[PDB]
């Protein structure tokens, strides 16, 4: 029943830089609280317990420190293998694991390359109509696609997908599908994905006419 | 394994130490200190590390260092391996100062080949750190060996524990109510009452021209076997000084039976052993010295052994036999 | 030598229940405490419940009246059970094992591998491979790419040219789409390559046994 | 007549590993009143 409240829920830090985490608990849970961290497809493993004792082959990179209610876990001359989702556990009375903390590299603003595609004649002959908007190499990740039909705005039927950071230059991409039936799309004419991100003022726009 | 022949070697050697020191029952897990002077010999360099290996009776030139921690890793691994009938476990635990700075391919050498858990411990909260090393030992041995280290410096560096523990059920176990107090021998004019399990019974027994003895093989469920030795009279030192690897794996080969009236004393043993001194006749001691070169542990400082203690517990009864051992190196 | 193996993968049904089996070696389960732990897509870990050494149990109080945890101590088995599974259930659940955490209190270490759980009353499904190509009227670069509509179960794999347009590939999550899976994969080269040398994804989808290449061609 | 085999006086025992064929453990019984 010990609530914990990890802050923040998500980090973009710059390589060689310092992140800090806190958890604050819903009553004291005397110094009872580790740190672990997660990277997809392994298991978690334990940094810090007992609130600032790190296990034996843990980088000094990491500290951690607190009382009472009030814990921090730090991460000094961050690495790219610290790249991670990082979480606290307080196990004072029972176990409550805090919301978790996924840390993103930090780089240079990078505006999206923008491509929008027709539905293939393929799906047609199935009865449905996806048109696909790739946003690709993107950053910081906050972004958003608008959609419009002979000018309107639609939002019904759109699905979004996001890649996780870039292994290769640490962008984002997004890919963004509008769905309709074959006989809605064949009601309108013009079809376009409008992208809003930081790097302009101004949104990218691409678009094609169906008839065209 | 390419490694039993020379623990069953090393058993021996230890043995004979031990039972050169007036007359006491004697019980140890040579399994338990091996090991851990096996891992402890990763960290070590030059005479400090080739004295160890060949205080277990290993020859080096024969048998490189490679292959014998592969044959712990494998050995370890085999102990531990599922069986519902026998209970067996064994297990090594690192137990590191706060900020001693360690050499990392120590620590990974022994995760790898000693399948060995690691700690960080605050040796200056000696009564915190002294229930760490004692919980790792007591869960270990199921509640067999409590309390193992009772004074703990509080300057401490590292400290290095095994145990192994051991549950067995008699494939043909003994009736309590047969079970009547007997004379035992203690010396040829001595006598003393001692409960006596009894079975007449099919037993896998023998006689030994090279040993002067009887020799019985008593099955556990599951993969363990008890080999009791029967001196002749007046050839226990012969039955000593003729045991090796070879004559027992011919007796494990003999699966003949026949019938016998059993008498076996219930057995309830504990014995702890100051073990410098007699790995120092085995050939170990530069590991004890200020010379000791332990500097794959930690280059920051010099480093030496100062405790290497052991302790094994035995019960032996109608249903079967539990043992377990510790060997605490510090 | 401390281990602990979880069973394999499974699809529930809706309304229905979850077992899970975790075999340990290394320790004795009369010697410690074993715990379950879920962490459901995009949402953090959570802490289901534990099997104490002496056989009590304790639970997430979200959960009391769902989660049955047992044991064989002579086995070296711990068995997780959760009834009425949603889709909100879906998640890879782990079994972890007490670890000394100071002053008689335990944290949690040695984890399982982890056993994905999906929870669903789909059937296995191929998917449809669609082409996408720029408008017919539309620089240096060129993009294009494959949708891959409606397919159960996870996963799919896609390539371009069989892998040998590695760089300037990005494949998307699968999203689910009328109870199905949809994804997504573009590729950019450059447009002196395309469309005058041949661009095609292939798609593998290992639970139907079905491989498909579509060349992608101008429109 | 089964011979009688008393193990009431000094004996030695070994417990061996069944698939390593490792000595686990190594005794000597003097006298077990202990």
């Amino acid at each position: 029943d010990i609530q914990v409240t990890q802050t923040p829920s998500s980090l973009s830090a710059s390589l060689g830089g310092k992140v800090t985490i806190t958890c604050k608990t819903s009553q004291d849970i005397n110094k009872f609280i580790a740190w672990y961290q997660h990277k997809p497809g392994k298991g978690p493993r334990l940094l810090i317990h007992y609130t600032s004792t790190l296990q034996p082959g843990i980088p000094s990179r990491f500290s951690g420190s607190g009382s009472g209610r009030d814990y921090s876990f730090s991460i000094s001359n961050l690495e790219p293998e610290d790249i991670a989702t990082y979480y606290c556990l307080q196990y004072d009375n029972l176990y409550t694991f805090g919301g978790g903390t996924k840390l993103e590299i930090k780089r240079a603003d990078a505006a999206p390359t923008v491509s929008i595609f027709p539905p293939s004649s393929e799906q047609l002959t199935s009865g449905g109509a996806s048109v696909v908007c790739f946003l690709n190499n993107f950053y910081p990740k906050d972004i958003n696609v608008k959609w419009k039909i002979d000018g309107s705005e639609r939002q019904n039927g759109v699905l979004n997908s996001w890649t996780d950071q870039d292994s290769k230059d640490s962008t984002y991409s997004m890919s963004s599908t509008l769905t309709l039936t074959k006989d809605e799309y064949e009601r309108h004419n013009s079809y376009t994905c409008e992208a809003t991100h930081k790097t302009s003022t101004s949104p990218i726009v691409k678009s094609f006419n169906r008839n065209e | 394994n390419k490694i039993t022949p020379n623990l069953a070697e090393f058993a021996f050697s230890l043995y004979r130490q031990l039972a050169h020191q007036n007359s006491t029952n004697i019980f140890f897990s040579p399994v338990s200190i091996a090991t851990a002077f096996a891992m402890l010999s990763l960290g070590t360099k030059a005479d400090t590390h080739d004295e160890i290996l060949e205080g277990l009776n290993f020859n080096l030139t024969e048998i490189p260092e490679a292959q014998i921690h592969e044959g712990f890793q494998e050995l370890l691994r085999t102990l531990n391996q599922p069986d519902s009938q026998l209970q067996l476990t064994t297990g090594n635990g690192l137990f590191l100062s706060e900020g001693l700075k360690l050499v990392d391919k120590f620590l990974e050498d022994v995760k790898k080949l000693y399948h060995s858990e690691a700690f960080t411990v605050n040796f200056g909260d000696t009564e915190e750190a002294k229930k760490q090393i004692n919980d790792y030992v007591e869960k270990g041995t199921q509640g067999k060996i409590v309390d193992l280290v009772k004074e703990l410096d509080r300057d401490t560096v590292f400290a290095l524990v095994n145990y192994i523990f051991f549950k067995g059920k008699w494939e043909r176990p003994f009736e309590v109510k047969d079970t009547e107090e007997e004379d035992f021998h203690v010396d040829q004019v001595t006598t003393v009452k001692v409960p006596m399990m009894k079975r007449l019974g099919m037993f896998n027994i023998q006689h030994c021209k090279k040993l002067s003895s009887w020799v019985l093989l008593m099955k556990y469920l599951g993969n363990a076997t008890a080999i009791f030795f029967l001196p002749d009279e007046g050839k226990l030192q012969h039955l000593e000084n003729e045991l090796t690897h070879d004559i027992i794996t011919k007796f494990l080969e003999n699966e003949d039976r026949r019938s016998a009236s059993l008498h076996l004393p219930k057995l309830s043993i504990t014995g702890t052993y100051d073990l410098k001194s007699v790995l120092g006749q085995l050939g170990i001691t530069k590991v004890f010295s200020n010379g000791a070169d332990l500097s794959g542990v930690t280059e920051e400082a010099p480093l030496k052994l100062s405790k290497a203690v052991h302790k094994a517990v035995l019960t032996i009864d109608e249903k079967g036999t539990e043992a377990a051992g510790a060997m605490f190196l510090e | 030598d401390v281990q602990l193996k979880q069973s394999g993968s499974s699809l529930v049904q809706p309304s229905q229940s979850l077992s899970v089996t975790c075999t340990v070696s290394g320790f004795s389960l009369t010697s410690y405490g074993v715990h379950w732990v879920r962490q459901s897509p995009g949402k953090g870990l959570e802490w289901l419940g534990v099997i104490w050494s002496g056989g009590g149990t304790d639970y997430n109080a979200a959960f009391i009246s769902r989660l049955s945890i047992t044991k064989d101590n002579s086995k070296s088995q711990v068995f997780f059970k959760m009834n009425s599974l949603q889709a909100r259930d879906t998640a890879i659940y782990y079994c972890a094992r007490d670890f000394y955490g100071n002053y008689g209190r335990y944290t949690m270490n040695y984890w399982g591998q982890g056993t994905s759980v999906t929870v669903s009353s789909a059937k296995t499904t191929p998917p449809s491979v669609y082409p996408l190509a720029p408008g017919s009227a539309a620089n240096s670069m060129v993009t294009l790419g494959c949708l891959v509509k409606g397919y159960f179960p996870e996963p799919v794999t896609v390539t371009w040219n069989s892998g040998s347009l590695s760089s300037g590939v990005h494949t998307f999550p699968a999203v689910l789409q009328s109870d199905l899976y949809t994804l997504s994969s573009s590729v950019t080269v450059p447009s002196s390559t395309w469309p005058s040398e041949t661009v095609t994804c292939n798609v593998a989808h290992p639970a139907s046994s079905t491989k498909v290449d579509k060349k992608i061609v101008p429109r």
